[PDB]
């Protein structure tokens, strides 16, 4: 068999988690390689919906390689308790990380990084897919200094340009006003989140700051009002993009959507193309310190014991091995 | 302080999607 297991790796280090997924740093043996690894247990995938999200997380992982800000995939495989997907390594850490220990970014730092995000978002649009969980902890740092999207479990994948759906999800802090309301939604939501990322970076704070229904009810009435000592360019970039209407919110028109981005007085000073071709120096360079850039992650993990949780037999023993028959790959572009 | 990371409305969540 071509396919790679996982004792085809070493187990480093644990560098994260979210509510889904435990993520290692690994490295292949045999190429002496190292990797990130995301794991989910099988125990999690109840129903259809469950492996629904695998199946779209592992096919938007194949898609990103294509695209230089989007966290590309090396491999799948699978235990009996456990599926893996083996991703390249990002080791300037998370923009979570970043704006803990920066606290504020100047306004060029968050051109850099929203233009960035924004090319990235549009690629996975142009081909049917809204992200669905933008948020700091999803950004990462490169070594140059470049952001990488990463986790793609949350995406929905097949819509046409004008086509919606209704999924009650994402990260509360930065859910659309859309889906609060149950409207049907379409790529609209994915603008909204980059509004809230962007006030966060560049006020410090998130613009809902304050139970998860009383969050809810704050997102849908509060009309944000920015920081004065923003520039105008910045200020106005913002509320476009936190309309509470999605038919006029920046980016969400069907037709002019994003040549509206690309054409805001915010973003004058990028060149697009050189951007997307990573000619564009980055603003800042992370530090690659500790063993492997270790450094640039939260100690909360990296601290943890590098392990994969032992088993509950009974509860393997019960699990439906073929709803995941074929899930090995590698990719062949190495 | 500021940013706490999986604190208060800053976890992923789906109607879709079993958690925990
Ligand atoms: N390729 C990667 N390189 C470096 N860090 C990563 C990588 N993928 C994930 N992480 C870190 O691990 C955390 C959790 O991973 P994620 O894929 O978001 O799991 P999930 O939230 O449960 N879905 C992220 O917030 C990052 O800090
Ligand atoms: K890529
Ligand atoms: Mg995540
Ligand atoms: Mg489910």
């Amino acid at each position: 068999s071509f396919s790679l297991g996982l004792q085809d790796f070493d187990l480093l280090r644990v560098i994260g988690r979210g509510s889904y997924a435990k993520v290692l740093l690994v490295r292949l043996k045999k190429t002496d390689r190292i990797y990130a690894m995301k794991v989910v247990k099988k125990e999690l995938v109840n129903d259809d919906e469950d492996i629904d999200w695998v199946q779209t997380e592992k096919h938007v992982f194949e898609q990103a390689s294509n695209h230089p800000f989007l966290v590309g995939l090396h491999s799948c495989f699978q235990t009996e308790s456990r599926l893996f997907f083996v991703i390249e390594y990002v080791n300037g850490g998370d923009l979570m990380f970043h704006m803990q220990r920066q606290r504020k970014l100047p306004e060029e730092h968050a051109r850099f990084y929203s233009a960035e995000i924004s090319l990235a978002l549009n690629y996975l649009h142009e081909r049917g897919i809204i992200y669905r969980d933008l948020k700091l902890d999803n950004v990462l740092l490169d070594s140059e200094g470049h952001i990488k999207l990463t986790d793609y479990g949350m995406c929905k994948e097949g819509l046409r340009p004008g086509d919606t759906t209704s999924t009650f999800c994402g990260t509360p802090n930065y859910i659309a006003p859309e889906i609060l309301r149950g409207e049907d939604y379409g790529f609209s939501v994915d603008w909204w989140a980059l509004g809230v990322l962007m006030f966060e970076m560049m006020a410090g704070r998130s613009p809902f700051d304050i139970t998860e229904d009383y969050l809810f009810q704050v997102i849908l009435e509060k009309q944000i009002r920015i920081p004065r000592s923003l520039s105008v360019k910045a200020a106005s970039v913002l509320k476009s993009f936190l309309n509470k209407d999605p038919k006029e919110r920046l980016g969400c028109h069907p037709q002019t959507g994003f040549a509206d981005i690309q054409g805001h007085p915010f973003f004058r000073n990028v060149d697009w193309d050189m951007m997307e071709q990573k000619q564009v120096v980055p603003p800042f360079k992370p530090n690659i310190s500790g063993e492997f850039g270790l450094d640039n992650f939260d100690s909360q993990f990296t601290n943890e014991p590098v392990q994969l949780t032992p088993d509950d037999d009974d509860i393997v023993r019960k699990i439906d091995q073929s709803e995941f028959e074929g899930f090995e790959y590698i990719n062949p572009l190495l | 302080l500021a940013f706490q990371r999986e604190g208060f409305g800053r976890q992923s969540m789906s109607e879709k999607r079993t958690k925990q």
